């Protein structure tokens, strides 16, 4: 009746098996073979492509998702390489369609992502990587023309920010210098519809932002153009040249062949993700300019100003460093080894680059220290041709500093004092005489001043007065020993003397807390008592950084009862000052350890910033130095707490019933934090609105002009504020504009703020 | 020189792991691996005699040093992969106690090697198989396929692991582990990969593979209707090993076989009885054959969905090793039907092509053929209809080929013809 | 990045450089002046037996000493190219050499 299967096997499946290969190998060789196209090799780009193709090609059937992720990829995070990679996948689609239509879909899907997550400006790259697409013969360029169509209507929606406008009208004219000669050739009238409607737009923007991004307000050398006024002169002269540009290499030009035969793409209807609530866009941008070809006399001609050549150049090497900015030997090599179809002056697009990015308002895009290391690198590299070009640019930047913006001449500043140092302070300071006529208030003999202060912070007062012609004297910097109040001088009236004395004596034999208290009972909130310890204190512990943090912890104790009130906090900073007046660097780091341990806080400095004491050396940088650390150290605290009171709350997820409490605790003491930081930014307004009041009043009623070297640099000061921690303040929008920067503000005040909102709307 | 890893001699593999720098160990130990993974002709015995796996084995456990924990894991995986001295050199050197370790590594690359690897060991046999089980390689198995979304080359490692701990015979798998799996294999069993559902298939279909206890641990999970629905799945590797299972659960008790033809495997019949692939044809046709051994209520579901014709056809126009299936499966079913189930297997044409295959060379399909008569013939005396059948077998040459059977050389051949010419072929 | 066991895992937290090659007349107070240039300093402790050649720099965020160790790292500094490393961290004796 029943029976079980016979000729007893079990199926036959195989009983063990071997491993033959690896996903994971193969996956990152893949990924090797792409990110390594292009580079140096003993055979050609063109030869390597092909090659590539078919080594993918052939890959297909098992890794396909891989090698459309690695592209894709390729596509938002090099763009630098732009031109290979879609020479490649152009290779890929001559050879297999459905692969190009695949690749072409999963690209305006990533392309939708990172617009979602308001990454525009990667979101730019995968554009302009369609865009070429064109020329590669997968992509029709009428599907291509209609998407920028689309893109172009965004200057159309109603109630949404011009930065938003802005951005679509950017990735479109950004394509131009690649497909622009396509595009019209195949749609000329339509394609002269949509820069009707660009142009109008552009007509009807605001400028209310450029005076804030301007390095330069003067018009003369060069002026510093919106970045859209400039982009779309750009282009405007590249149809004028019949869209032919001298500089983009373009692979796909020698596979004329293959590319011919293969068929061609359409992109979907394209309709842009809608504004909402939460997206954010990038800030508008002004154009750095320097250089023109007249600065290169011997070397190739520089492309013009209104070129795109200019803007591709520039476009890539920026990208080039945003690749490469951690590893600056490799970031060097690369800039160094930038090719293109024509010769061009590298060098100083290099520099005119790295400036750029060194003084782009309201920001660099990296660290600021590295901009000169990377300069340091490129002087070691190109040693036979870099270090003139290095010394001309510095030249320029010199004699242009007349209307340079205050930010950035801070940079310029703490970079070129930097670089010196690095070369035994060499400089040729003769070529500056022209400022040893000019009032010291001026921007030249004030920057000189500035770096001469920073290069003694970097080695000692009697190098620099060494190092500078006798006729500099005047401008270095004063020897930074301190100022003992009941020192040597026969003034055995002043009040607290003989206390001060006492103190002295107790300090030199090693004191206790308890024991200054006692002697400090003998003193006439107590403000003389707060004078002789903190005099006595200082003049005590003058020989380094080191022995005055000692004392400062030492006798923490004294310092944090003294100053327990807010005009002992005030006090305290005052004496501090009048001791070491001649000391900025001591002043900066002693603000810095009484913040840290509380004998001060943030309020307590920005109204000593803003004192009448301080009124002498408002508009020097260290001034604004030890606020802005201030400010810093605000900052980082709200953050530190906001991070462990993220993480209590990611933990929870007797034991629950602590780290319930615990999160109470911490949400309790981050309210706190951000209180405490908004008041901060609150009474800094308040102090620049007050002080700046006092001086547009006191010139209107008295006939002078407003416009003086004391208030360029505080209503820039104050635009600094705006630029350094734009994201923090625009928490307090609904404050500012209800009681601070309000309607009937003095305009110049409020075009500050106005130009900060600006940046966003 | 060598070119990186590629080709090194035994020699330089020995010395380069027998040295104190951890990195020369590495570039070693890869070298192995190459050797072991090359296309042709894998040097196994030359590497276990270079005294190598206690070495390998060390390494699996060198936490600190992740790549040199894949690089053994893969070697040990390739050696283990051969014959049963080859991994019985790799258990000999304690790798199960290790490779089991691995399992919790944190790098999803090194635990799916030691699964892959106590696959390999457990595929052995029996008894590797259950000294991997005692080394409490389940537990952590499973532990990994709780609450997709894996990687898909890690769930196939898995699975096809899982699977060989299910297999095998001689003993069977110990009972508390294969309870313990079960539940894993049924939502694997509900997973959209091809190659993890032709895997748990053949899990299960080893599973099923034993007496009635066995296959009843089985019925017991619900997982039969999804069985059923996989035998329609157009993926030849994934109906091979449902079918497998089904066949054998029909091989349990009629209880069991109610429960496949309750999940809608009758449905299915008429397209695996006629599939092109004859290895289908010949394992539905069996399954059949174990069906029509069930109760006459099961015979009559097997009538009511038109299954017979199918049997008839298969008996007429199959290959050989199909037609002894259906041979099988019309004597069960004239064994156990009644009456009117015999009279309708008459009117779809059985005699014929049954009588046909008398001239087989195989004896034993003789004798249940020649059974297959005698039970037609005590449903046609029940009816007083002995005279037609007898004519009906006359008529296609049947008596012909029962006669000579007369001198056939089998003894019990012969006393099986003779009765029938005896009982109804002597007419006076 | 390429300029940023037990001891493989101190270091990768770690937020101090221990600071070489320096010049014998460098001072504490230009070492904050540099050092600073990445970020904010906790504390700097200088080399001794007189002045050694060498110091410590500890910062209170990880980040900052990374920059220094991309950025500072391998500048010159009084003619003297500075060489940073990761270090376990300050103990006491460990500014004597």
């Amino acid at each position: 009746s029943r029976r079980r299967h016979s000729d007893e096997n079990d199926g036959g499946q195989p009983h063990k098996r071997r491993k033959t290969s690896d996903a994971n190998e193969t996956e990152d060789h893949l990924e090797s073979l792409i990110c390594k196209v292009g580079e140096k090799s003993a055979c050609s780009l063109e030869s390597n492509l092909e090659g590539l193709a078919g080594v993918l090609e052939a890959d297909l059937p098992n890794y396909k998702s891989k090698i459309l992720r690695l592209l894709c990829t390729v596509a938002r995070l090099l763009p630098e390489k732009l031109t290979i990679y879609t020479t490649l996948v152009g290779l890929l689609n001559a050879r297999n369609y459905n692969f190009g239509g695949e690749f072409v879909e999963a690209m305006i899907r990533q392309l939708k992502e990172s617009l979602k997550a308001n990454n525009y400006n990667e979101a730019v790259y995968l554009v302009r990587f369609l865009s070429d697409l064109v020329n590669c013969h997968v992509i029709a360029a009428p599907s291509m023309v209609a998407m920028f169509e689309n893109f172009v209507s965004v200057t159309q929606e109603e109630d949404v920010p011009q930065v938003r406008r802005d951005w679509y009208v950017y990735a479109f004219l950004s394509s131009l210098p690649w497909v622009g000669k396509e595009l019209y050739e195949k749609k000329d009238a339509e394609m002269d519809r949509i820069f009707a409607n660009t142009e109008s737009y552009l007509k009807r923007r605001q400028k209310t932002h450029v005076p804030m991004l301007q390095v330069w307000t003067a018009d003369k050398p060069h002026p510093q153009e919106e970045y859209l006024d400039c982009l779309w002169a750009q282009i405007q002269k590249l149809k004028k040249d019949r869209w032919q540009e001298r500089h983009i290499l373009r692979p796909y030009l020698a596979f004329d062949s293959i590319l011919c035969e293969a068929l061609q793409h359409n992109l979907p209807p394209f309709t842009p993700p809608p504004h909402t609530e939460d997206s954010v866009y990038p800030m508008p941008r002004v154009i750095f300019r320097m250089f023109d070809y007249t600065d290169d006399p011997e070397g190739p001609v520089m492309p013009g100003s209104h070129s795109v050549e200019r803007f591709v150049i520039e476009e890539n090497l920026h990208c080039i460093i945003k690749s490469h900015w951690k590893e600056r030997k490799t970031c060097a090599a690369q800039l160094v080894s930038y090719p293109g179809k024509n010769k061009i002056p590298l060098n100083y697009h290099i520099v005119e680059v790295i400036f750029a990015e060194l003084f782009q308002l309201p920001a660099p895009p990296h660290i600021d220290v590295m901009y000169t290391t990377l300069l340091i690198e490129l002087c070691k590299l190109q040693p036979g041709s870099l270090p003139q070009v290095l010394a001309q640019a510095t030249e320029m930047l010199y004699m242009r500093l007349d209307t340079m913006n205050t930010t950035c001449v801070d940079r310029f500043i703490n970079w070129f004092s930097h670089h010196l140092s690095n070369f035994q302070f060499r400089w040729s300071w003769e070529d500056w005489s022209d400022c040893l006529s000019q009032d010291p208030e001026s921007p030249k003999p004030k920057f000189v001043r500035e770096v001469l202060e920073k290069c003694m912070r970097l080695s000692y007062h009697q190098r620099i007065l060494d190092i500078v012609p006798p006729t500099f004297s005047a401008l270095c910097p004063a020897n930074p020993t301190c100022i003992y109040k009941y020192g040597d001088e026969s003034s055995n009236s002043l009040p607290g003397h003989s206390v001060a004395l006492c103190l002295a004596v107790a300090f030199k034999s090693k004191a206790t807390n308890d024991e200054i208290f006692s002697i400090l009972k003998d003193v006439p909130f107590n403000p003389l008592k707060i004078e002789v310890f903190v005099q006595t204190l200082l003049h005590l512990a003058a020989k380094s950084f080191s022995h005055s943090f000692s004392a400062l912890a030492k006798f923490h104790e004294v310092f944090k009862t003294l100053a327990e009130s807010d005009e002992g906090k005030l006090h305290v900073l005052r004496v501090m000052f009048e001791v070491w007046r001649n000391h900025p660097q001591m002043i900066a780091v002693l603000v810095d350890k009484m913040i840290r341990t509380q004998i001060v806080d943030c309020a307590a400095v920005a109204n000593w910033i803003f004192s009448s004491e301080l009124s002498r050396d408002f508009t020097r940088l260290f001034v604004w130095e030890i606020l802005h650390s201030t400010i810093r150290k605000m900052n980082k605290h709200v953050l530190k707490i906001q991070k462990e009171l993220e993480e209590a709350k990611e933990k929870l997820a007797r034991k629950d019933g602590v780290l319930e409490e615990q999160i109470e605790r911490l949400q309790e003491k981050v309210e706190s934090a951000q209180s405490e930081q908004k008041n901060l930014f609150l009474v800094i307004f308040q102090r620049f609105i007050m002080i700046l009041t006092e001086h547009l009043v006191r010139c209107e009623t008295d006939g002078t002009s407003v416009l003086t070297p004391w208030y360029k640099n505080c209503i820039e000061r104050l635009q600094q504020i705006f630029l350094q921690h734009h994201q923090i303040i625009q928490q307090y929008m609904v404050t500012l504009e209800n009681l601070l920067f309000t309607a009937e503000l003095d305009p110049h005040i409020l075009a500050v703020f106005q130009q900060f909102c600006a940046l966003q709307a | 020189m060598n070119q990186g890893t590629v080709n090194w001699s035994v020699d330089d593999i020995v010395k380069g792991i027998n040295s104190s720098n951890v990195e020369n160990q590495l570039q070693a130990t890869q070298a192995a691996r190459k050797l072991l993974s090359r296309e042709k002709q894998p040097p196994i015995d030359n590497i276990i005699r270079a005294g190598l796996i206690p070495k390998f084995v060390s390494f699996l456990g060198r936490t600190d040093c992740s790549p040199i924990q894949f690089e053994s894991a893969w070697a040990l995986t390739n050696i283990a992969s051969g014959t049963s001295e080859q991994t019985k050199a790799v258990v000999d050197g304690g790798a199960i106690p290790a490779f089991i370790s691995l399992l919790a590594s944190p790098h999803a690359h090194i635990s799916e090697q030691a699964v892959w690897a106590l696959g390999n060991i457990a595929g052995d046999g029996s008894v590797f198989r259950d000294l991997v089980i005692k080394y409490g390689a389940v537990d952590p198995l499973l532990a990994l396929l709780a609450v997709s979304s894996l990687a898909c080359g890690y769930l196939r490692n898995l699975t096809w692991t899982l699977s060989n701990l299910c297999r095998n015979k001689n003993p069977a798998p110990p009972i508390d582990a294969v309870e313990q799996i079960l539940p894993t294999l049924v939502r694997l069993l509900h997973h959209d990969d091809p190659e993890v559902l032709a895997d748990t298939c053949w899990a299960i279909s080893y599973l099923t593979d034993g007496p009635n206890e066995r296959i009843g641990m089985v019925v017991k999970t619900g997982v039969v209707p999804q069985l059923v629905k996989l035998l329609g799945a157009s993926e030849l590797p994934i109906v091979t090993p449902a079918l497998r299972a089904i066949g054998n659960i029909v091989t349990g008790t009629d209880e069991q076989t109610q429960v496949v033809i309750d999940a809608g495997a009758l449905a299915v019949f008429p397209s695996l009885l006629t599939n092109p692939k004859t290895n289908i044809q010949k394992e539905a046709t069996w399954t059949m054959s174990n069906i029509t051994a069930g109760r006459q209520d099961q015979i009559q579901q097997v009538v009511n969905h038109g299954l017979v014709p199918f049997l008839v056809s298969v008996l007429s126009k199959a290959d050989f090793k199909t037609q002894k299936e259906a041979v099988w499966a019309v004597t069960n079913y004239t064994s156990g039907g009644t009456v009117e189930q015999i009279v309708y297997l008459v009117h779809c044409g059985i005699i014929e092509p049954l009588m046909n295959l008398l001239t087989a060379k195989d004896t034993k399909i003789i004798l249940v053929i020649l059974d297959a008569i005698s039970n037609i013939f005590q449903a046609a005396e029940k009816l007083g209809e002995t005279e037609k059948l007898s004519i009906m077998i006359e008529e296609c040459g049947g008596l012909d080929k029962i006669e000579a059977l007369q001198n056939h050389e089998n003894e019990s051949v012969y006393k099986a013809s003779l009765s029938l010419i005896e009982k109804y072929f002597s007419v006076e | 990045d390429s300029y940023v066991e037990e001891q493989e895992k101190l270091l990768k937290k770690s937020c101090t450089l221990y600071v070489g090659n320096l010049s014998f007349y460098t001072t504490e107070e230009q070492i904050y002046e540099l050092f600073s240039k990445s970020g904010d300093i906790k504390k700097i402790i200088m080399g001794l037996d007189t002045a050694c050649g060498f110091c410590f720099v500890e910062y209170y965020s990880r980040a900052d000493a990374e920059n220094a160790m991309r950025y500072i790292n391998g500048t010159r500094l009084d003619d003297r190219i500075i060489r940073t490393d990761w270090d376990a961290g300050f103990k006491e004796g460990r500014q004597y050499g």
